């Protein structure tokens, strides 16, 4: 049960929001959006491994809206089978 | 950032002070000159804000208030639990709910009042009771004395232990200021922490214990073999027999393909005719989204890390063309007055109980509940009850704050200063409305009560007369009652049954829900409410808007908050702090309440309680004479408050007897009350004196000079006692009257 | 320790374990003489 | 300070006063604006080492039987998963040379002894020394500091020869010892819940077979 439906819909979309968390596409950790644009990133002091100072909340807070928006986009599976 | 910063040992656990009395008060410290003292003593014991001028020391006092009150509430629920496991017949209850009185209370036989341990049924003798516990021990699977019995235990346990976590939060571990004042992880924990986990742990107990235990009960088995709840965990075999999906482990869940669960989480909605109550499976999932919900919302605010909001980024933001500047500052108020967050949270407080007494009756939610009537009633009245004198109290402390904490030097604002720069306009006009809707809703029962008794009935206010139709409440309904057609196909009935389509639901011979017609009757009650709430509405708004300075006296507030008035000057200036505002506003709220019960005993009791035939013929208990004997206060004589009151009144003699005494005394004080409420002081002043002669005469006169209760003092034991004659008066009414007939 | 004991010799709690007595002998009477309407000593 | 998933709330206080400080704590706990009763750096310290030591014991102890039992000669009367030894009932039982309940309540008692006399110790430390206790108050001194007590009854062969280098080696290695029995107490419990054959049996299976994988099943049963 590996490779199908589920699984491509959450990796892509953890994937994805991991990567515009990392490259500069997500209001992430220390990057706080204004009511318009995002790219308004000021520090919070939580120095880490990533060489874009990615603490270990970003890196879950990320993760965690990307299973959150998979099982909302696969959940609607109305033209997949309601059974799988 | 936000830390763990505390203080060690302010004060210490020593017995000095409990020997002098007002050790807090400077003045009442030096000692009882007159008998006022002992009055003045109480009077101000919980005012914490005028025994410091910082907010640390309050705070911290309030932090063991509360502990203390959570102590208390344990202490409470452990004496039920305990009442039901050694003094109640729950077992016997347990083994048919249909036709066996719920008691959970003897009484020692020593007076005569043997005959108040009447006959309930079950082998059993002992006071009936209304609070409804024995629908939710049923709705646990409670189902044994020795559950109840180490629940009271657990109980005490946690009552100690809190009263203990608030001697050494006080005397040992005090907090600090950064602590409480630190508001944005309370809302993150509170939001996520509290409620959300709360209802998961209950969805939990419920999928787990609850729910094949009373599918068990329905099926009909005598709960002595049913299978203990662990033993429904420990071994899955047979919950697998119950749900063959749920001998499926953890996959169906993980892989994504929840359905396979759709056993016994659904969304089948109505109610559930082997007990009227609600499809448990219902419950359990509404409960685990709403926990799933709670969780997903707390994650809302920065607290220590990088990402979230902060309440103070939120409101400035909001700044409109008319208001101007908008919420700017709010924050800080908010945050450096307590009066304030009680007022508001009392307010919240108030609105949710008057919503979950009115949501409580037209969807039972556990099970045997729409067919005990009393417990029903008893449940809905008393919410009520609750959610008034919290809204009440909110008002008053919204004045307090208003009076004592407002600045607009360095606690400012932009929008509260608008609302009080044109507040005259706000009175007026709700003034003027509180009229309007006096007029067209109480001049309508006068004008048809009239027409009655002068033999014109066809010109009255009904259907068989000129004629008001509630037409918008009728197509909400409809509304309700065809949309599980189209927009919300994943149901399978109406949210409730109380939307007008469907059919009835009857256990035991009698009814417990069916649909609701609404006639004319129902629109004049209703804006009877609407006018009275407005009134209330208007007299604790205008208390609160004028507690800072009236157009009649400059200064009011300079004055205080409690005092009773200006002297007679300027034509007399009685009763001008918000404090006789509230004064004012219980009484007005009382009547709302106590008419909106009544609307709801006789609504109830002549469109759906009642009995249902073998054939399947309702005969309602009063006979179905709402929409034709509402519509005239000598109706409301005749049909409903004269004849329903005979129960309580032959009551002597029986078991209801005690029923019977109170309708008395709820009076009588009822009475009493006028004495304060009317009578002035310099009159009980001079009879105190001569009386402290005829005294005097004798070597008797104490050195605790006598003095009549100071002004304010007595309208306060006045309202007391009226506020405790009237409902004391409708709850012996309401009891007496269901138990008996139903 | 004398702190306490002053503090119990204030009215209240005093009042209370005094009434709480005299109610507990005189339901106590009472309960040996059932009913008690006169003097059926003299 | 090998950095694995610092911040900075943790060098608010995590200065590198405890033996190897690695520095890895997002949450900020110990911050010294206001010291917690029991959440003190020393106390941090101290229950770390506390911790790790038992759970070493509990790591060797909990396996050892069953596992002697493989190829070995303690009798196959006691062949049984540590889960299921009798300390949790709805696994297994055995009849002991006492009941089970009174067994349970004496051995706190001892242990209580123990630990109420320690931690006394570290509230007055050295205090111990002063009380008759029939004997052995002439050892209870310690070392100074609650944390290492040191003493011919808890020193006998007798290491960190002259030296702080020595005890520096010896004591990484104590907490790095301590942490590797901590996570592998926590392994072999959880897959006791998840799995429900035992350890030692699941090493049997990890031997040779390499399909396991019993992350892919997920199988939640007691
Ligand atoms: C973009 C793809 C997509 C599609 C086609 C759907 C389609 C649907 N969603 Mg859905 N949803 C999506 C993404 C999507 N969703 C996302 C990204 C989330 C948030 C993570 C949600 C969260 C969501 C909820 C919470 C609910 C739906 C529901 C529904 C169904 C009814 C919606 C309605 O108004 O009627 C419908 C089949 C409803 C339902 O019951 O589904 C059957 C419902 O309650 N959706
Ligand atoms: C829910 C009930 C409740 C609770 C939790 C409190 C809580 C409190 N009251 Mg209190 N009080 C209450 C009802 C309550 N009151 C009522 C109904 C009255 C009568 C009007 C009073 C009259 C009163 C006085 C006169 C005083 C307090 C005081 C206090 C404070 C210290 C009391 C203490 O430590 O005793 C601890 C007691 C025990 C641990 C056991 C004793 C049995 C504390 C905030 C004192 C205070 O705040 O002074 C600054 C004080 O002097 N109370
Ligand atoms: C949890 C909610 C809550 C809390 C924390 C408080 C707390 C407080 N209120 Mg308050 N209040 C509340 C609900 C609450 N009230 C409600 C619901 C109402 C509407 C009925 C009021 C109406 C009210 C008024 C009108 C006044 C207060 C006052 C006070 C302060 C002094 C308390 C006092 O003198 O009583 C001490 C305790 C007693 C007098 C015991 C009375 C017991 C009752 C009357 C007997 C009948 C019960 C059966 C204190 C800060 C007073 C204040 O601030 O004075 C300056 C004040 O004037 N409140
Ligand atoms: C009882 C459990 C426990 C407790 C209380 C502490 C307590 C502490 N740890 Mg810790 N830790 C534990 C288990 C525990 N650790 C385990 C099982 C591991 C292995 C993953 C670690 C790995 C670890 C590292 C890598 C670091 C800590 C650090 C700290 C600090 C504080 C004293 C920091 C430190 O060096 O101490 C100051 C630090 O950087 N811990
Ligand atoms: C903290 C360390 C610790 C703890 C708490 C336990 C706990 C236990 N061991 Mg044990 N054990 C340990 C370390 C530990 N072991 C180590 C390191 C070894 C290797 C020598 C053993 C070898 C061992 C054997 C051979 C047996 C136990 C047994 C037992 C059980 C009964 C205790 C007993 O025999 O009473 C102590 C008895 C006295 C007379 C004293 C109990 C679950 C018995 C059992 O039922 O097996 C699980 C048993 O027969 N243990
Ligand atoms: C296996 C790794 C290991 C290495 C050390 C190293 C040391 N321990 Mg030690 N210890 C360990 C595990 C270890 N401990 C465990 C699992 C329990 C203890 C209980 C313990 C006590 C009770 C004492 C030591 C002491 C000592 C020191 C001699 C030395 C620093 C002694 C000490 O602190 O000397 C100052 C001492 O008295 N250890
Ligand atoms: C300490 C190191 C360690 C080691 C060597 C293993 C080794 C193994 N684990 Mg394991 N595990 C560990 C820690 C460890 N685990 C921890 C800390 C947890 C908690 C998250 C788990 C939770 C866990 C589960 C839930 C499962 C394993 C399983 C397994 C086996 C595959 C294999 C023997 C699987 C198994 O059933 O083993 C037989 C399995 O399903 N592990
Ligand atoms: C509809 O109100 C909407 C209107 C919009 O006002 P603003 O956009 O200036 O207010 C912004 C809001 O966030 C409130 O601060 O509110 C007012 O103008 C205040 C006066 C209401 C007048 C109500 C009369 C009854
Ligand atoms: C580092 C850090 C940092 C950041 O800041 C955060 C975080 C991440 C959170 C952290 C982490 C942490 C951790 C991981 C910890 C761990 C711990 C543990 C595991 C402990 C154990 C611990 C453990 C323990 C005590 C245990 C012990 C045990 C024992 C003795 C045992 C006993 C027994 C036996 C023999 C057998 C029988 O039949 C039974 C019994 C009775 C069972
Ligand atoms: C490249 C690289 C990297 C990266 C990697 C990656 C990409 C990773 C990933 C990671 C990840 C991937 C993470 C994740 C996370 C996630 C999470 C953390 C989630 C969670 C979830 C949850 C918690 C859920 C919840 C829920 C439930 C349970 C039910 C209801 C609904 C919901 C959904 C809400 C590293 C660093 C190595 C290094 C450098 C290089
Ligand atoms: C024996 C005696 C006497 C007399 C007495 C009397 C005559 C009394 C009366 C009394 C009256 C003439 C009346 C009364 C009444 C009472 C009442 C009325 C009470 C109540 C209470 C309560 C406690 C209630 C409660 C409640 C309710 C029911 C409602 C709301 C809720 C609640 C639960 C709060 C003499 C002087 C010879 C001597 C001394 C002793």
């Amino acid at each position: 049960y590996i490779g199908s439906s589920t699984n491509l819909i959450m990796v892509t979309t953890t994937t994805l929001m991991l990567f515009a968390g990392r490259f500069g596409l997500a209001p992430s950790a220390n990057r706080k959006a204004t009511a318009g644009l995002k790219l308004e990133a000021r520090e919070s002091g939580l120095q880490t491994g990533d060489p874009a100072g990615f603490t270990l909340a970003d890196t879950l807070a990320c993760g965690a809206v990307g299973h959150i928006m998979g099982v909302g986009i696969v959940l609607g599976l109305k033209n997949t089978g309601v059974l799988d | 950032e936000v830390k763990i910063v505390v203080d060690r040992d302010p004060v210490k656990t020593s017995f000095e002070e409990w020997a002098r009395p007002g050790h807090f008060s400077r003045t009442l410290a030096k000692g009882p000159d007159t008998t006022t003292w002992i009055w003045n003593l109480h009077a101000d014991a919980h005012d914490f804000d005028s025994h410091t001028g910082d907010l640390e020391e309050i705070s911290r006092k309030v932090f063991s208030a509360h502990f203390g009150q959570l102590s208390i509430i344990f202490l409470w629920l452990s004496g039920m639990y305990f009442h039901g496991a050694r003094f109640s017949n729950y077992e016997a209850w347990l083994s048919d709910p249909t036709h066996i009185g719920p008691s959970a209370q003897v009484v020692w036989p020593i007076v005569g009042q043997e005959i108040l341990n009447g006959d309930v049924g079950g082998g059993f003798r002992g006071i009936q009771i209304t609070s409804g516990f024995f629908q939710l021990w049923r709705a646990s699977g409670i189902t044994s004395e020795l559950q109840l019995y180490c629940t009271a235990i657990g109980a005490l346990v946690f009552a100690a232990l809190m009263l203990f976590a608030g001697w050494f939060h006080y005397h040992k571990a005090a907090p600090k200021l950064a602590w409480f004042q630190d508001v944005e992880s309370m809302l993150n924990h509170h939001l996520a922490g509290l409620l959300g986990l709360g209802s998961l742990s209950w969805a939990g107990h419920q999928i787990h214990v609850s729910l094949p235990i009373n599918q068990f009960l329905d099926a009909g088995v005598d709960p002595k073999e049913i299978p203990l709840p662990h033993e429904f965990i420990l071994n899955r075999d047979l919950l697998a027999q119950l749900y063959p999906s749920f001998a499926e482990g953890a996959t169906p869940f993980f892989t994504l393909n929840w359905s396979k669960y759709a056993e016994f989480l659904t969304f089948r909605g109505g109610l559930d005719p082997v007990t009227g109550g609600l499809w448990l499976t219902d419950i359990a999932h509404h409960h685990l989204a709403i926990a799933i919900l709670f969780l997903i919302a707390g994650h809302m605010y920065r607290t220590n890390w990088g990402i979230g909001h902060g309440l103070k980024d939120i409101l400035e933001a909001h700044k409109g063309p008319f208001t101007g500047q908008g919420h700017k500052g709010l924050y800080e108020i908010l945050t450096t007055s307590w009066h304030a967050q009680l007022s508001l949270n009392l307010a919240m407080l108030g609105s949710t109980t008057i919503v979950v007494a009115h949501h409580m009756y037209s969807m039972p939610p556990y099970p045997y509940l729409a067919t005990d009537y009393g417990t029903q009633l008893s449940l809905f009245t008393h919410h009520m009850w609750i959610g008034g004198f919290l809204i009440v109290g909110a008002a008053a402390h919204a004045a307090i704050f208003m009076v004592r904490d407002y600045d607009p030097t360095t606690r400012y604002n932009d929008l509260l200063d608008r609302v009080l720069r044109h507040r005259d306009a706000i009175i007026s006009h709700l003034n003027w409305v509180c009229i309007f809707l006096g007029f067209h809703s109480f001049g309508l029962y006068i004008h048809n009560d009239t027409m009655s008794a002068l033999g014109r009935p066809q010109d009255m206010f009904s259907d068989t007369a000129i004629q008001l139709q509630p037409i918008f409440a009728q197509w909400v309904q409809n509304i309700h009652a065809t949309a599980p057609g189209v927009t919300a196909p994943g149901a399978t009935t109406s949210t409730s049954l109380t939307w007008g389509g469907g059919e009835l639901v009857a256990v035991g011979g009698k009814v417990a829900l069916l649909p609701i017609p609404l006639g004319t009757a129902d629109f004049l009650v209703h804006h009877i409410h609407a006018f009275t709430i407005h009134v209330t509405v208007l007299i604790l708004l205008k208390g609160v808007l004028f507690a800072r300075s009236s157009r009649l006296i400059p200064d009011k507030a300079n004055l205080g908050f409690r005092f009773p008035c200006d002297g007679p000057g300027r034509g007399g200036t009685c009763q001008v702090s918000a404090w006789d505002h509230v004064f004012l506003g219980l009484f007005w709220m009382y009547n709302a309440i106590s008419v909106v019960i009544f609307h709801f005993s006789w609504k109830m009791q002549s469109d759906v309680w009642g009995t249902i035939s073998d054939q399947g013929v309702v005969t309602h208990i009063t006979g179905g004479n709402f929409a034709q004997s509402s519509i005239t206060i000598n109706g409301w004589l005749r049909d409903f408050l004269w004849a329903q009151a005979s129960q309580v009144i032959q009551s002597y003699g029986s078991s209801l007897s005690a029923y019977g005494l109170f309708f008395l005394g709820a009076h009588f004080v009822w009475a009493f009350s006028l004495m304060f409420l009317f009578s002035g002081r310099g009159y009980w002043q001079e009879l105190i004196e001569s009386i402290v002669w005829a005294h005097n005469k004798l070597k008797v006169a104490p050195a605790t000079q006598p003095r009549a209760l100071s002004i304010i003092q007595g309208r306060a034991v006045g309202v007391t006692h009226y506020l405790l004659g009237g409902i004391a008066t409708t709850w012996a009414f309401f009891l007496a009257r269901i138990i008996a007939v139903g | 320790m004398r702190d306490i004991k002053t503090y119990l010799s204030v009215a209240p709690v005093l009042s209370t374990l005094w009434f709480g007595a005299l109610a507990g002998l005189l339901i106590e009477i009472n309960r040996l003489f059932p009913d008690a309407l006169s003097f059926p000593f003299f | 300070r090998q950095l694995w998933f610092a911040s900075k709330q943790s060098l608010t206080y995590l200065d590198g006063t405890l033996p190897g400080d690695f520095g890895f704590d997002p949450l900020g706990l110990s911050d010294p604006e206001g010291t917690g009763g029991f959440i003190e750096p020393r106390w941090l310290a101290y229950g770390e080492i506390f911790n790790g030591r038992t759970a070493m014991m509990g790591v060797v102890g909990m396996i050892a039987p069953e596992a002697l039992g493989k190829v070995g000669l303690v009798p196959p009367e006691t062949a049984i998963p540590w889960f299921q030894a009798g300390a949790i009932p709805p696994a297994g039982t055995y009849q002991y040379w006492a009941d089970p309940y009174t067994l349970f309540v004496f051995e706190m008692a001892l242990i209580g002894f123990a630990e109420h006399r320690r931690l006394q110790d570290w509230y007055n430390p050295g205090s111990m020394g002063k009380q008759y206790f029939l004997g052995l108050e002439k050892y209870l001194g310690g070392s100074g500091d609650p944390a290492y007590p040191g003493g011919p009854i808890f020193n006998p062969l007798g290491f960190g020869t002259k030296s702080e280098k020595e005890m520096k080696e010896l004591k990484l290695k104590e907490i790095k010892n301590g942490r590797l029995a901590m996570l592998a107490f926590l392994g072999m419990s959880l897959q006791a819940i998840f799995t429900g054959v035992g350890p030692f049996q699941n090493l049997l299976d990890h031997l040779s077979d390499p399909v396991n994988n019993n992350i892919l099943t997920s199988l939640k049963f007691h």
